[PDB]
């Protein structure tokens, strides 16, 4: 916005990350209880 | 030391497993309200070193 | 001023603040040469063990400044005790690069490879030979493999995340940053650089996740000003945004307020060191007047 | 349209430079708005990373504030690459070029080369790149930047040769340290005695 005036808008254009995951995958519910 | 590699395995599989989670985190607003004086602290204590 | 500090020290002081030196792992090869050749011509009595360490220090440095003859002069005392030692071998190696015909060194450490398979060091080197090399992309990819093979190692993530950024990949950066401020969690520059690479990102979502992150490494050093700079656009820029609640832009602006405060008795708690830092008083006062009335 | 600068500038950017050779450095030069584009000052952004926005805003607002204060304009940015063999315009370098060119109609690309970068500088050593919101983007061959040049070479030299550049400070030390200034008056004290 005009508002701020000064704001530098910065853009972004084999799986070899474990971490960095394509599919999000949420929705984990565990409840163990022993 | 591992022993048996495969139950080792197993056993840090159920352990994450077990383990819940508690974004410690989320509790931000106990330093909301608060006071700032110890970065008054050492900045008095920061002139008096000068440069090599 | 060369004399005069070459009067009024001792070695031990010198020794210890070369010791210093290597703990803060500094940049200072001017100095650290200038402080290295000088205890090799006057004491060259005793501390082995110490100058040691401190040879391969000073030869690193001088590969670094101008001065490839002491550069030499080092290696040769190194291979004169330990005929075989690796960490000689990579000295070499790295002093070969600098020169010229890499494939050589590239030789060397598969030789090296070849000897001894667990050298994470020369396997670094070689990442770092095909960082200048070649492209950011297969270095990437190496390092990636290093990595995998040990999953040990602070430095390789660190080093990941700041080939990452050249690319312009905060999502992959992201998951490097979280994973080096797991293992640890009280040193809060990792957590401002993650807040800060989020804050890069985009997204209302990310600006409160940035802010949050902001406000936790705010209470662990209490002085780090970038962090609560930081937090007072994120506040200003959620105000900004049309897409909020009543309730979290209001506390939003509270914040942010705050923050103000807090930089004004900061600049002002400064204004009594010199006189030329009030009229910068003056300067940051003018700023968050008109950031102020803008928001408001 | 000539683009003409004072020694004191290069002075400073070459000084900084000079204080991190084993980063990127980064710098903003101030004209003055009341053809030929003539630079005042430079001021030292960062150093390091390089590619980040958040600390970016801080900075060139409080460039802005500054400005507003002894009446100044914001005229250009200038960026060196860590690279010595690339001489060739980043992107975030054409973002901040084109937010400086959003308000102010003369915004210079300045590139620091690193081939040509030794002790005894032989003159121009730098690249201007003239860069706009379209696909202009021109280098000029060469032409000539400084007023007097062999008062430039020993004033440079004289400050390359003693050591008195370890009290450069940027934005980065202000944050840091706040005891330390950015405006460089010891600079500015040498620079007039020196002449």
């Amino acid at each position: 916005g005009r508002r701020f005036k000064w704001a530098i808008e910065l853009s972004g254009p084999s799986l070899y990350p474990v971490g960095y995951l394509d599919k999000q995958v949420p929705d984990t519910s565990v409840q163990e209880t022993d | 030391m591992p022993a048996d590699t495969n139950k080792a395995f197993k056993t840090e599989w159920e352990a994450l497993e077990l383990t819940d989670h508690q974004w410690a985190l989320d509790d931000v607003e106990e330093e909301l309200m608060a006071k700032d004086l110890h970065f008054e602290g050492m900045f008095k204590k920061e002139l008096q070193t000068s440069i090599f | 001023a060369k004399v005069s500090e070459l009067y009024d020290v001792t070695w031990e002081e010198m020794r210890d603040k070369m010791r210093k030196w290597r703990e803060e792992n500094s940049r200072n090869s001017e100095q650290i040469v200038e402080v290295g050749e000088e205890l090799i011509n006057e004491y060259a009595s005793k501390l082995g063990d110490d100058i040691w360490i401190i040879y391969e220090q000073v030869m690193i440095a001088a590969l670094d400044y101008g001065r490839d003859d002491l550069a030499l002069f080092c290696l040769q005392e190194l291979r004169r005790q330990f005929p075989g030692s690796h960490r000689v071998k990579r000295l070499t190696g790295m002093r070969f690069e600098a020169m010229e015909r890499y494939d050589d060194a590239i030789q060397l450490y598969d030789r090296i490879l070849q000897e001894d398979p667990t050298n994470t060091a020369a396997r670094k080197r070689k990442i770092a030979i095909r960082k200048a090399q070649g492209k950011n992309v297969e270095a990437i990819r190496e390092l990636n493999e290093y990595l995998e093979q040990f999953v040990g190692d602070q430095e390789a993530w660190h080093e990941l995340a700041e080939l990452y950024i050249n690319e312009h990949d905060y999502a992959k950066a992201a998951f490097c940053l979280e994973e080096l401020m797991m293992t640890n969690p009280h040193n809060h520059l990792y957590c401002q650089q993650y807040a800060e690479v989020k804050y890069t990102q985009g997204g209302l979502e990310n600006l409160e996740l940035s802010r949050k992150y902001f406000a936790q490494a705010l209470k662990l050093n209490n002085r780090n000003m970038r962090a609560l700079f930081g937090l007072y656009m994120s506040a200003s820029h959620i105000a900004s945004n049309p897409k909020a609640s009543a309730k979290t832009k209001k506390d939003n602006m509270k914040y942010a307020s705050w923050a103000a405060s807090q930089i004004n008795r900061a600049y002002q708690f400064a204004g009594r060191s010199k006189k030329e830092t009030k009229y910068s008083l003056k300067a940051v006062e003018d700023m968050l007047e008109t950031l102020q009335i803008t928001q408001s | 349209p000539g683009v003409k600068l004072t020694t004191q500038a290069y002075c400073k950017m070459v000084l900084h430079g000079a204080k991190y050779p084993h980063c990127a450095v980064n710098g903003l030069l101030v004209a003055e708005k009341q053809h030929h584009t003539l630079f005042v000052d430079c001021i030292p952004l960062f150093h390091g990373t390089l590619a980040l926005a958040p600390m970016l805003e801080v900075a060139l607002t409080l460039i802005d504030s500054w400005c507003k204060d002894h009446s100044y304009v914001i005229a250009g940015y200038y960026q060196a690459n860590e690279r010595v063999k690339d001489a060739s315009p980043n992107q975030v370098a054409e973002k901040v070029a084109s937010r400086i060119a959003e308000g102010f109609s003369d915004t210079a690309l300045i590139m620091v080369d690193n081939t040509k970068f030794t002790m005894d500088c032989v003159a121009p050593t730098i690249h201007v790149y003239e860069h706009h919101e379209n696909r202009w983007r021109c280098r000029d061959p060469h032409h000539d930047y400084c007023e007097d040049w062999p008062e430039a070479q020993r004033i440079s030299a004289s400050l390359l040769d003693s050591r008195s550049y370890e009290t450069l400070v940027d934005f980065d030390n202000h944050l840091d340290d706040i005891r330390n200034d950015w405006t460089n008056p010891e600079i500015n004290k040498a620079v007039l005695h020196l002449c």
